[PDB]
């Protein structure tokens, strides 16, 4: 007559659905922070490379 | 501290112009500052590595 159990099947298989996509869009936008972190360390040694030239 | 006292020398040697030790002061002055020009671009690349690694 209460019909807990298809109740926690239904918050358990949302609560999946959100930990899925935060486990995967965590460790893309880390890798992203990297390799903008890599680009402004080439755009230094580049620029700092001419600047000492001229 | 030994190009601040070789570049000395130099001012203080040729106040006037001497033909004895002018061979050789040439050969002082080559060698010290190809010297300090791969020590600095040595001391660069291993800031810039070191910097890349965070």
């Amino acid at each position: 007559v209460i019909p807990w159990q298809t109740f926690d099947e239904t918050i358990k298989e949302l609560s999946r659905f959100k930990q899925e996509y935060s486990q995967a869009a965590s460790v893309l936008v880390g890798d992203i922070k990297t390799l903008l972190m890599d680009s402004q360390d080439k755009y230094f040694e580049a620029t700092q490379t001419v600047y000492e030239w001229c | 501290g030994v190009a601040t006292q070789l570049l000395a020398a130099y001012i203080l040697l040729f106040d006037e112009y001497n033909e004895k030790k002018a061979s050789a002061q040439k050969d002082i002055l080559i060698k010290v500052l190809d010297d300090g020009i791969t020590k600095l671009n040595e001391a660069q690349k291993s800031l810039l590595v070191s910097s890349q690694s965070f």
